[PDB]
């Protein structure tokens, strides 16, 4: 029975791991696109 | 094709883990048997005195 009961809610330590660093790396890409959008509107000031 | 690709991916997941458990039925079925069957043996030798 022990054994039966693990199968269902245990973490596999393998598959985490991967799922850690993808997240990790999407979260620097977009912070980085973030502050480009941030800074795409000044061109408009050299019309004036 | 990709929403049809994550139907399956996510039907496969609740599959494997339904064949984890029908595993573990089967298991605990075969502990039961054994235990019988030494119990049988058990009296059986009993008998030939």
């Amino acid at each position: 029975l022990s054994a039966s009961r693990s199968r269902i809610k245990d973490t596999d330590f393998a598959k985490e791991t991967a799922e850690l660093t993808r997240t990790q790396i999407l979260q620097q890409a977009g912070t980085a696109m973030l502050a480009q959008a941030n800074q795409v509107p000044q061109g408009v000031l050299s019309l004036l | 094709i990709s929403e049809r690709f994550g139907t399956q991916i996510r039907g496969t997941d609740v599959a494997i883990r339904n064949a984890n458990d029908g595993i573990s039925l089967a298991q605990v079925a075969e502990g039961s048997l054994t235990e019988i069957g030494n119990n049988l043996q058990r009296v059986r030798e009993l008998s030939v005195q």
